């Protein structure tokens, strides 16, 4: 029976941690740390800078992910 | 007339930066029109546009926006 309770808690942890704009940071930290090698430093200094100042600029009123920026860098050296 | 035209641009920090002020007004107006047209094409942008715009502005201005 516990499901009708269990999912309610579960759903708040999801939605809540999904509004929390520290998600892209926590997943881009963790992924870009775990594929740290095999790495071209132009793209590494780009990713590691900008994860770091997504981290610094989180909690800003005007903070959006720099999607187009990372993609564009990848786009030019691709 | 040539002589006149040069001094407005050329004479720095005088009473000649008339045209400069006028143009600043012009830039502001055209920019404003850009915002109007842009929001018409993209009305969804309004709310978020303000938050970015508001991150610094005067406290008095904050009062005027809420009253109005």
């Amino acid at each position: 029976p516990f499901f009708s309770s269990k999912v309610k808690d579960w759903v708040e942890r999801l939605m809540k941690t999904l509004r929390d704009p520290s998600l892209p940071l926590l997943e881009l930290q963790d992924i870009m740390t775990s594929v740290s090698g095999r790495i071209p430093p132009n793209v590494e200094k780009s990713i590691k800078k900008e994860m770091a100042q997504y981290a610094s600029n989180i909690t800003s009123v005007l903070c959006q992910f720099p999607s187009q920026q990372i993609a564009n860098i990848l786009d030019s050296h691709a | 007339l040539a002589e006149w035209l040069e001094k407005q641009l050329t004479e720095e920090d005088g009473v000649h930066s008339v045209i400069e002020e006028n143009i600043k007004c012009i830039s502001r107006d055209y920019v404003l029109k850009q915002i109007r047209s842009l929001v018409q094409a993209n009305p969804e942008v309004a709310m978020d546009s303000i938050i970015h715009m508001t991150q610094h502005i005067s406290p008095t201005q904050r009062a005027e926006v809420i009253r109005i």
